[PDB]
Formats: C-alpha cells, sequence, structure tokens
RNA sequence: UUGACUGGGGCGGUACACCUGUCAAACGGUAACGCAGGUGUCCUAAGGCGAGCUCAGGGAGGACAGAAACCUCCCGUGGAGCAGAAGGGCAAAAGCUCGCUUGAUCUUGAUUUUCAGUACGAAUACAGACCGUGAAAGCGGGGCCUCACGAUCCUUCUGACCUUUUGGGUUUUAAGCAGGAGGUGUCAGAAAAGUUACCACAGGGAUAACUGGCUUGUGGCGGCCAAGCGUUCAUAGCGACGUCGCUUUUUGAUCCUUCGAUGUCGGCUCUUCCUAUCAUUGUGAAGCAGAAUUCGCCAAGCGUUGGAUUGUUCACCCACU
RNA sequence: UUUAAAUGGGUAAGAAGCCCGGCUCGCUGGCGUGGAGCCGGGGUGGAAUGCGAGUGCCUAGUGGGCCACUUUUGGUAAGCAGAACUGGCGCUGCGGGAUGAACCGAACGCCGGGUUAAGGCGCCCGAUGCCGACGCUCAUCAGACCCCAGAAAAGGUGUU
RNA sequence: GACCUGGGUAUAGGGGCGAAAGACUAAUCGAACCAUCUAGUAGCUGGUUCCCUCCGAAGUUUCCCUCAGGAUAGCUGGCG
RNA sequence: GAGGGGCACCACCGGCCCGUCUCGCCCGCCGCGCCGGGGAGGUGGAGCACGAGCGCACGUGUUAGGACCCGAAAGAUGGU
RNA sequence: GUCUACGGCCAUACCACCCUGAACGCGCCCGAUCUCGUCUGAUCUCGGAAGCUAAGCAGGGUCGGGCCUGGUUAGUACUUGGAUGGGAGACCGCCUGGGAAUACCGGGUGCUGUAGGCU
C-alpha cells in the first residue's frame, strides 16, 4: 500500500541544505561524548553508514554507549499508543551537543555561588524565578508636544 | 478457537465414549461380596491357614 | 454535569476477610478496635493483613525469621507473622527467640520450645504489645509461588525467561521452531 | 556471473587463509533407506493413491548457487559450503575482462 | 477440487511480497482499481585498498576534417558519471585510469527497520579470529544509501579423530547435533479442470436486474453578449466565439429502501393532472398589400383521428382533418 | 525551489543533582595519561497551575460503523467514493430548530422554590396588552431566522 | 393396425425399463421408499425466561485460501 | 531534628549449576591412554541464590464431547 | 606592520580588473649524476642559489558582481481558536492570538588558534 521502506519521505531531511555540500567540516568529529551527555540527532546526507531511520531524526536521547565511530542513544519513540526507551546506534556525525540542558548547568552554577554570597550577608534573595509579572505602575511623560492624531485611511484599488 | 496463555490440549473424547463409560456404583457391592467369599472360604479350610 | 472522568473511584482494598472463621473474625475485632484507638501504624499493618488472601499471606519458613533476626538491633525482640512458620530441615540449630503468629506448624514449634523459645498468638500479643512496640514484623516471599514464574511477557518474546504451559516437561514438548536458530528462529 | 578457479580464502580445520580449489556443488543421488523415504514407501504402498503433497505451482527461475572450497594443502582436504547470490548463467573459470576494447556489440 | 481483491459478478487488471517521488495537511503515521514509474536481476569486479587524474558543455586555433574523428589552450559548483526506477548524496570524490588483492571468509551476542514491538529479509554499532591493501593513519566482513527475496516436515552436501544404534564388543548402515542448498510469486508458505436452462440448500437488500431518492455529465428546453446573415439594415426572422441557467418525459452515475418476493415489455380499456400552445378565443410584431405564413403574449376551456408493415415503445407510409 | 510562517514534535527546568578526597582496572596509553567503576565526606528553598499515586493477575464484548466544522483525493456532480484532526451519533433522554439520528443549548437519582441557556413573546402557544427607537420596502409570483429543504448570468427614468 | 385390453409372468435403485421426453419405476425421480449410522455438519438465519445497585465499550493494528470468520494489540470489567 | 537495623517487592552489579565457544596451563591413577579431572573469558536454559507445595471445595474462562436451543442440500449401511 | 608551517569557522574569505609590496620567508627560477616517474625532467622525484618581483602570494582600490547584515515591502500575504456573521454560491469581513517573502534602498567585506621568523 504504502512502501514500508527505510529512506522513504526523507527528500529534503536527508539533504544537505543548500549551498553547504562537500566534505563535512572537522569539529565536528572532534566532539567529546560522554555516559550520560544528551544529545540530539539530525541525520545528514554524505555519510552513509550510521543514519538512523527517520523516526528519530529531531529528537533528543543520552548517551549509554560510546564506540570508535558511533554512540548509543536511548531516546523515546512515539508507537500507538505507549512511549518506548529505544537504543539507536548513531554514527558520530548525526549528533551533535544539545544546548537544551545547559541553560539548567549555568543556573546551578550562578545559583550557588548566589547561595552563600547571601549566606555570608544574610538576605532573602529569592533565587526561584518567576514568569513574566504584570507590569509596574509607571508614569509616561509626554513632554511638551501633543498625541499624534491617526484616522483610518480611505480605500483605493 | 483458543484464547491468551493455556495449556495446549489434546483430549481423547473424538470416539464413541459414552457407550462405553464404567461407573462403580457396585463398588460398595462388591466390596462386601468378596469379603463373604474370603469369610465363607476361611471356614471351608478351616483348621488351614488363611491366604493359603 | 461536571467531569470526563472513567470512573475509578471505588477503592478495591479489603475491608473485611471473606473467610467466615470465627477466631480470625474475633483478632479483627480486636485490632480494628486497636487501629482505630491506640494511634499505632503497627495496628494497622496487622490489620490489613488479617484481611488478606491466603495467597497474600504466604508462609515464613523457620531459617528466614532466625535469618532476618541475627541482624544487628534484633536480640530481644519478638517475630510477628500474620501467616503460618513452617520449619527448615535445612538448619541445624535454633536460637530461644520469640515469635508471634497465627498457627504455627507441629514440628516447627517443637524445635522453637526445645531451644528455648515462645510462641504467641495476636491476643496475648496485644496484652504484652498494645503499640506494637518492640516488634520485627515480618513476612514470607509473596513472590515465591510457582505462579509467579508463568507471569511476564510472553515465553515466544525475545528475553522473555517466562516458563510455558505445558503437560509435560520433555523433549519434543515445545522445543523445535521458535526455540533453536535452526528450526527456523530463536526468539 | 564468473567466479575464479581458486581463492584464497579461511578454513576452519587449521584457522588460516589458504588456498581452496573451487567447484560447483551438485545436489546427489536422492538415497534410498533414509527416513523419510523409507516413511514415504510404507506410506504410499497400499490402496490410497498419492498420500503427500507433490508441488506444482513454481514461480522462481533461477537458484542459489553454491560452491564448495577445497582445502589445497595435503592431509588436510577440508570441504565447506559458500552461496552465491542467485543468477542465470554461471562461468566458473573463464574471461577475465579488460576495458582497452573495441567491443563493436 | 474449480483462489483472492473487486464502486454487484464476469472479462480486464494485480492495487496479492516489494522499492522511488507525490498525495500527506513543515516530527513520525495516514486511504482509494489515486497519480508518475520500477522489481524477481546484474557484477571476480561494477567487491576491497592505495595512487594519479577530472566531468557534461562551450569558446578559440590545427593537413584532409564537414554539426560529429584526433591534437592543443582557456572557461567550466557538478549542467557528467556512479549496472539498471526515482529521490538523496559525492570533485586532489563515492566519478576516470592504473597497481595489488578476495573482508562476497570464520564466530557469539546486542541494536535498528516492518512490528503484535513476533519472524523472515535488509541493515547498524561492536567484539574475538584469520587476511587484504597502503609509507602510515587507517579502511575493508559484498555493491554510495533507499528494493532485489522464502518456515515446519522432507532431501542433499559439508563439520568434529563427536553422540546414540536398545545384553556386551567390532564393522557397515541408519538416527542425531551444527549450517549451506533443493520451494512455496496466493511471496507468514494446499496438492487441484469445467458445465448446469434439469438443478438443490443456508443466507444476503453487506450485493446487481424494476420503481422511488440524491446528481445532471448526457438528452431536452431556455436566456445573456453580438462577429455576422438578412439588396441596404446586428437584434422582422435568425445568430457564430463565448457564457449563465432550468427540467427529470433521455441515458448514465451512485447503491439509500426492498432477496421469510412490491408480479417484470407492449397494446387494449379508463380517469385525472401538467404546460415548455399543434389547433380553437382575445390579442401585439413582421422583411404583415390581400391570401397564406412567421415570431411573441393572457390561456390547458375544449379537441388532438381512421389504417398498412412491426411483439414493439419508437419508426415510416396512405388518407382524412 | 533561494527564502519561509502560523499550528506542531523532542528535550531540560535537581539530592538518581552539585562538589571534594581516595582506591581498583587485564581497557586506554609520552605522562600519577584518558575513561569507567568503587569507597568515604560536604552543604537541599530551585517555573506557573492542578492532582494522591504505583504495580500485578484474570478478563468479556467488539474486529459491517456513520455524521458534522476545518484540511484534503478521485469525480461534471451526488444524501457519491476515499483519507487527516476534533467532537458527536451508534449507547442518549431533555429545551429549541413546526417535522426529525448527527444541528443549537444542555447531558438525566426522586421532588419544591428560584434563575437562566439556545430560541422566542399577534393568535394556535407560555411570554412585548412596551403610548419601544431609526430607516428601508408594494409584489397581478411580496417577504419571513445556522444546518435547511429552491435559483443564476443579464436588466429596470420602480424607489432609497 | 408398429391396434386396444384382462389376468398370469419376468426385470429393482447408481439398478431396472425407455419408438429417448433424463421419460417412467405405487400422487415421490437429473437417482425411489422404509429403518439405522444421527441429536450428522453450518464462519449462516431465528430465539434465548426475575428485580435493583455500580462500572462501562468497540467497529482500529498486525497475520490468516483472509474479505458475513478467527487469532493478536487497543478499548472494558472484575480481583487485589 | 537526626541516626540506626532494615520485611516483602522493584531496579542494578557480582557469584553459582547445565549446554556450547575461544584461550590456556596444571593435577590424579583399579593402571599411563586417539585416559580422567580442573582453569580463565563470552554466551544458550522454562535454572540456584534458606523451600511452598499438596489435597479438598467454589467461582470465572477456554477446550473435547449432541454441548445454549432449533434448521439443511447431503454421504453411508441393510432392506421393502 | 605582516609572514611561514599546521589549523578551526568555511564567500564579510569567492570572482573580474587595476595599483603597491621594505626585511625575512614563500615562490618563480637553474640543472638530471643519483632516488624516482614520464611519449615529453612539462608534471611527479631528485642536485642548487645564476637571476626575479613579471606572476602566484599579501595589502589596497572599483557609485563592481555576488556574499553577509539591516530597513522597506507590512502588521501586507498566510494562520490558531470563535460566532444562529455576510453571500445563491465562489469566497469574504470581524473577533481572539501569531506573523512572513521578492523587487526597492542602507551598511560591511574575513575573524582567530598553535609554533617559528622578520620589522
Ligand atoms: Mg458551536
Ligand atoms: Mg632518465
Ligand atoms: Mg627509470
Ligand atoms: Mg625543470
Ligand atoms: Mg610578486
Ligand atoms: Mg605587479
Ligand atoms: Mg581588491
Ligand atoms: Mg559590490
Ligand atoms: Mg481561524
Ligand atoms: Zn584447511
Amino acid at each position: 500500500t504504502n512502501t514500508k521502506g527505510k529512506r522513504r519521505g526523507t527528500r529534503y531531511m536527508f539533504s544537505r541544505p543548500f549551498r553547504k555540500h562537500g566534505v563535512v567540516p572537522l569539529a565536528t568529529y572532534m566532539r567529546i561524548y560522554k555516559k550520560g551527555d544528551i544529545v540530539d540527532i539530525k541525520g545528514m546526507g554524505t555519510v552513509q553508514k550510521g543514519m538512523p531511520h527517520k523516526c528519530y531524526h529531531g529528537k533528543t536521547g543520552r548517551v549509554y554507549n560510546v564506540t570508535q565511530h558511533a554512540v548509543g542513544i536511548v531516546v523515546n519513540k512515539q508507537v500507538k499508543g505507549k512511549i518506548l526507551a529505544k537504543r539507536i546506534n548513531v554514527r558520530i556525525e548525526h549528533i551533535k551537543h544539545s544546548k537544551s540542558r545547559d541553560s539548567f548547568l549555568k543556573r546551578v552554577k550562578e545559583n550557588d555561588q548566589k547561595k552563600k554570597e547571601a549566606k555570608e550577608k544574610g538576605t532573602w534573595v529569592q533565587l526561584k524565578r518567576q514568569p513574566a509579572p504584570p507590569r509596574e505602575a509607571h508614569f509616561v511623560r509626554t513632554n511638551g508636544k501633543e498625541p499624534e492624531l491617526l484616522e483610518p485611511i480611505p480605500y483605493e484599488f | 478457537a483458543p484464547s491468551r496463555n493455556g495449556m495446549v490440549l489434546k483430549p481423547h473424547f473424538h470416539k464413541d465414549w459414552q457407550r462405553r463409560v464404567a461407573t462403580w456404583f457396585n463398588q460398595p457391592a462388591r466390596k462386601i461380596r468378596r469379603r463373604k467369599a474370603r469369610q465363607a472360604k476361611a471356614r471351608r479350610i478351616a483348621p488351614r491357614p488363611a491366604s493359603g | 454535569g461536571v467531569d470526563i472522568r472513567h470512573n475509578k473511584d471505588r477503592k478495591v482494598r479489603r475491608k473485611e476477610p471473606k473467610s467466615q472463621d470465627i477466631y480470625l473474625r474475633l483478632l479483627v475485632k480486636l485490632y480494628r478496635f486497636l487501629a482505630r484507638r491506640t494511634n499505632s501504624t503497627f495496628n494497622q499493618v496487622v490489620l490489613k493483613r488479617l484481611f488478606m488472601s491466603r495467597t497474600n499471606r504466604p508462609p515464613l519458613s523457620l531459617s528466614r525469621m532466625i535469618r532476618k533476626m541475627k541482624l544487628p538491633g534484633r536480640e530481644n525482640k519478638t517475630a510477628v507473622v500474620v501467616g503460618t512458620i513452617t520449619d527448615d530441615v535445612r538448619v541445624q540449630e535454633v536460637p530461644k527467640l520469640k515469635v508471634c503468629a497465627l498457627r504455627v506448624t507441629s514440628r516447627a514449634r517443637s524445635r522453637i520450645l526445645r531451644a528455648g523459645g515462645k510462641i504467641l498468638t495476636f491476643d496475648q500479643l496485644a496484652l504484652d504489645s498494645p503499640k506494637g512496640c518492640g516488634t520485627v514484623l515480618l513476612s514470607g516471599p509473596r513472590k515465591g509461588r510457582e505462579v509467579y514464574r508463568h507471569f511476564g511477557k510472553a515465553p515466544g518474546t525475545p528475553h522473555s525467561h517466562t516458563k510455558p504451559y505445558v503437560r509435560s516437561k520433555g523433549r519434543k514438548f515445545e522445543r523445535a521452531r521458535g526455540r533453536r536458530a535452526s528450526r527456523g528462529y530463536k526468539n | 556471473v564468473n567466479v575464479p578457479k581458486t581463492r584464497r580464502t579461511f578454513c576452519k580445520k587449521c584457522g588460516k587463509h589458504q588456498p581452496h580449489k573451487v567447484t560447483q556443488y551438485k545436489k546427489g543421488k536422492d538415497s534410498l533407506y533414509a527416513q523419510g523415504k523409507r516413511r514415504y514407501d510404507r506410506k504410499q504402498s497400499g490402496y490410497g493413491g498419492q498420500t503427500k503433497p507433490i508441488f506444482r505451482k513454481k514461480a522462481k527461475t533461477t537458484k542459489k548457487i553454491v560452491l564448495r572450497l577445497e582445502c589445497v594443502e595435503p592431509n588436510c582436504r577440508s570441504k565447506r559450503m559458500l552461496a552465491i547470490k542467485r543468477c542465470k548463467h554461471f562461468e566458473l573459470g573463464g574471461d577475465k575482462k579488460r576495458k582497452g576494447q573495441v567491443i563493436q556489440f
């Protein structure tokens, strides 16, 4: 019916984007992945060996195995009525470091150095974040001039 | 015709087994019958030991 | 109308035993009085185990009880089990521990008493320790049943270890295809 | 599909690469007195007719051709089976091809 | 015994196992006898590794030599090639040429794909061997990736100085264990020709042939525009190229109702209804002299026959009006 | 197809974390290198909202569906054929749409008082029996309330 | 007249007899009638008997000579 | 506040037994061998890791039996 | 102020053309006896140091072409959610939120690591 073949709906996503073809740059290979690193999957098109599947392109998993040319990644995959932790072996060119935790690893750094910064000074800094509050009762100035009158323009073709 | 996890069974009832059924309703009445056949024999060989 | 629930909302525990044993009903009337009146959680755990099934109240061998009471600190407390105490043949000597159970077996209660021990019921447990103070309550291995090793994923599933229902263990009984790499596949 | 006459491959007897004499595998004289031939003879015999299925709905046109590698170094004589993906025409020792050819059809 | 799917069935086709682009609605998934095609192979190199090289095309020159022969220089981001269908990918290259080779070998698990998260097939990351190639880093366990294939039972061959051959030995044989092959294309795999109007049963309105219903392509009947025709003169009468509608008296299309039955053509007999008016009443317009016609309007009151051929509906002819 | 939304998909928002010192290794190797594991130690307030959760066994019925917005394929079209998302009908009464499977409101234990939703208030028929406001419209075929149950191009010195 | 007819007699069920219609064989004939195997089989139609309380579906996945049927996952309830 | 011992169960690491595979050396003698036993790593098993079964009763589910009830067109045996 | 060897990001780095280039270097350059490779010491390999900034190479220039970035296009086009909104329809407006792209115009045109040398 609808051709259950690997690399099927990937006319555009296993394609190098535009005017970035050629042999791949070398800092991609000089990336260091350890166990528990949070990596995100993006299959390229130049390297043919370790592309995961189109099910995982765009998703983000965790490293449990490090090999000579690849990395074992456990990702969550949505099958019909449940998710499953699938462990997929992906070569090193199709992954990169996900920055998705690195705004949390900055504010565990600047939180604990600021926690003891008030412990030595005796204050109540309240380092837990709040979402965007309603605006402060401010006081606008209209110094000298007048608010400009605008009116809806007529219709023309 | 089967279902979830169970035994895979071969019941030997594919034959006319209801004409060959044996009901042990006489098995009390055959135990007191073969007791009496031991007693009426034990006094027939009266001095000789029973069970021969 | 109010919400869109699936109506769980009927808790499916036990509020009384299905057993009609009148001695066991007197223990419940002893301990559901204690559970609502003594502010101890010992008498809530003992009371909910008197409700439990014969399956959920497994037996406890006499060698686990002396293995789980030779721990540091347990030397002069009481062994409590809502369930039976069978003995181990495997054990050689028995200490002088103090126990408490529904129904210790005949050989096990001969061996505790020779060694200087003391069997209690839940009646004279309640008069000694009403709060449950100075007790080590134990349980038998409730997944020790043979029933639980047929439970799992499915025998044909890969990495299953699930013991199929065969009418006779042996050669020619569920060993050919789906069990070895030659005859078809191995699961 | 053309394979060469000899081939330097692994032999399981000594655990080395050492050359082999590769020929073609033929099926063989179907022996009497095998267990399923003994069974088919005491089943077919009598009244009842043909007693087992005879396959007639044939579809494939080729076969998986298999080679037999024969370890050439003496007092080893280790034989084994090696398969190839299926082919219609199978040469076995002839005509290595060269690309400087006037080939004209 | 006489396959299945099927806008009823048959014939046709294969949507029956599979791959590419689209449908598909920017993760993935997604149907139709949807669209555009493809597969049951080919390859000892078109596998492997290293080296050197650059392609299609164009410009400008060179004896014959011209659109196309070979030679040279310049430009040349892939417009070439990569066995074949497409899509993706690729330039000191995955393409061309050359030198070596056989990793297209041995072995155990795990993971991915379809998926029930079973199998096959295909694949990925390893590991332990033995090897190839390269100065080396390395790369390599088939083809640049996405397809190219196949259970149980049976058979055959190979493997160990193996296991069993029933009281104990020896030998042949047979059975085993391990993995290759000989197939199931209806491709998770039966062993298979019709005919029935002499026919039978269980059903099915899940499903045709009749009406009715939705639809109006088609058939019909109408308008709007106006290049023209009408001696002249668009519109008395017509009217191309268009374009908007109505009707359910055509035929389809669909499959809603009916398969424990709605009696299926035509004619005869008989009543009513409609108007999109052939005639009769009252009228307006002509390219209306009169006569006769023609085109509109109110209008269904009242009429609309006798026959030959044909089962005819329909047709066609004679005659009356 | 260079560019490229909205909607959408994954992940992270802590003690299973952060840090320090030490020991193991047959892996790695200029290196007391690298990385894994292991032991001991140090300090918990780490988005908003809501909610009690976890897990096992046994298991019936079902495997003809249909509909409506929105997005779509085949088709001239269909109360047609086929998909996507959500709701509903089937399984479901009630108020309204006169009528009704699916529209609109709202879901239902048995009753009294109150108030509304959608819809309405000449009379059938509860409620405008308001001294309701401003205009538009004359039909010899008037118009009259989602789905929805009848119309188009074109035209009018008819009136605004 | 290859005529009509009585009684006697012969042929019997995959058999009989047929100037042939698959006609006729005891109102039964493209295979009689009686009894038994037999309560044969049916994925197909029909029916399936008291009350109240609580929870409450699915018409989709994958495989099948599969398409009016099953098996399997989902959905449910019951027990904990 | 904190600390301690931690049931059952869950997850993980380690070990053990049987089959196979690679790698290796040592040990024993009812008799010195085409003998016996051991090791270290990886794997296959419905295993061990201080036992939970048995018998009896009931309820539910499925299966074989006429199998919830009724229903064919048939096939066969022996007769009239 | 720049370079050489090796690099990272891979056009703000490329492309066409025109100027300038001290000192080190890079290079053109001069030779085949060896090493090696050619139809051809042209390339490739090997011996150098007689000349040269002509080229490459490096700076700078062009109302340059691209490339990068920004306005404008534009709250436009689309779109979430909503209505017993309009319309015979096709389609449309509003509500509640999100929000592009080209022409046209403006500004930039390599940044850096390791190691060594010149000034
Ligand atoms: Mg609504
Ligand atoms: Mg020379
Ligand atoms: Mg030479
Ligand atoms: Mg030279
Ligand atoms: Mg220069
Ligand atoms: Mg110059
Ligand atoms: Mg310049
Ligand atoms: Mg410029
Ligand atoms: Mg919207
Ligand atoms: Zn050999």
